[PDB]
């Protein structure tokens, strides 16, 4: 059986700039319910900050992947624990501010 | 003429190059709609002079985790080649490859 996952791009603030709709099997929620919303929003409020430093410190890995587990608020009502693995992607023709690239997948915490 | 942003379009891919997943976005740059991407090696639409490259891409990627592409030419959806850039990323738990891809050539 493959992992549930969906992929998203956020700001280095957190608000969903991107939402793959596998998110609806994933999460519950339909892309536009996620668009533009910090994803610090659907998350247990003893993981925020943990989320809040993580995107922090993505954008000064030098790209690499910075994984975290927390858990987040299905639609279905319910804590399913979620391992989001990012990193930065900034265009080198460019010097536009980087963007965060996520990958999503509920998991097991076991 | 498109901006850098509006050149740019994800793919994921698993372990084999085939791809999981794709932007709608790579429709309005190369033709294709990702539903008929899923399932076919990324190596099917390599011109043939990029191929050998592209396979040494994979390998830095496969042991080191991350790579750029450097140049390299797909093959349209309607005849001809876009150049692009790809960089890759490993997502281990490996589990998939995403890629964000930057299309070189000239669009609009
Ligand atoms: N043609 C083509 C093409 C287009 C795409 F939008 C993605 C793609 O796939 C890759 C591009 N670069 C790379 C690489 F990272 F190698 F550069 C890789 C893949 C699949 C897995 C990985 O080897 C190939």
């Amino acid at each position: 059986c493959q992992p549930t996952r969906f992929i998203s791009r956020h700001n280095i603030e957190g608000i969903f700039t991107f939402v793959d709709h596998r998110c609806v099997a994933t999460v519950g929620y339909q892309p536009q319910e996620l668009l533009g919303k910090n994803i610090v929003e659907f998350c247990h409020p003893e993981d925020q900050q943990l989320l809040r430093d993580s995107f922090q410190q993505v954008v000064k890995l030098k790209g690499q992947v910075l994984s975290v587990m927390f858990r987040f608020r299905s639609k279905n009502q319910e804590w399913l624990w979620m391992r989001t693995s990012s990193f930065t992607f900034q265009n080198p023709y460019s010097d536009e501010i980087e963007y965060i690239i996520c990958t999503n997948t509920n998991v097991k915490n076991s | 003429f498109k901006g850098l942003d509006s050149k740019t379009f994800l793919s994921e891919h698993s372990m084999d190059m085939k791809f999981t997943y794709c932007d709608d976005r790579i429709t309005e740059l190369i033709g294709y709609h990702p539903e008929e991407l899923l399932g076919r090696s990324a190596y099917e639409f390599y011109h043939a002079l990029d191929s050998e490259n592209m396979t040494k891409s994979h390998q830095n990627l496969c042991t080191k985790g991350q790579v750029v592409s450097g140049q390299y030419r797909m093959l349209a959806k309607h005849g001809g080649y876009v150049w692009l850039e790809t960089q890759g990323t490993v997502i281990y738990n490996p589990q998939c490859i995403m890629c964000v891809n930057y299309v070189l050539s000239e669009i609009e």
